[PDB]
């Protein structure tokens, strides 16, 4: 893993 | 219609519900407004950081990858970005 997309 | 950042928050929106097929619809019709010159104060890389995960989410392999690529070309300091783009080249072989 992993994407990791915005936080908010 | 409603104004680029207007349909940006309704993405943002979406997206921070946890509902990203309408985080899709949204971003790509701010993409839509954007190529069309209207002026806004959201920029096309942070429509594509939102859009690039959702469309993962949807399970759209190679389109993720296409505006990973396109989010790092515009934000090449974007770590993760940068990130995002190893995993789907080492997913993807490409």
């Amino acid at each position: 893993p992993g994407p990791e997309g915005p936080p908010g | 219609m409603l104004s680029v950042d207007d349909c940006f928050g309704m993405g943002r929106s979406a997206y921070n519900e946890g509902d990203y097929y309408h985080t899709v619809l949204w971003m790509e019709q701010v993409l839509k407004q954007l190529d069309a010159g209207e002026e806004a104060t959201t920029t096309k890389s942070q429509v594509l950081d939102y859009l690039s995960y959702a469309v993962f989410q949807l399970g759209d392999l190679h389109r993720a990858l296409e505006l990973t690529r396109r989010l790092l070309s515009l934000d090449p300091s974007h770590e993760r970005a940068g990130g995002n783009l190893r995993y789907f080249e080492q997913l993807l072989e490409e």
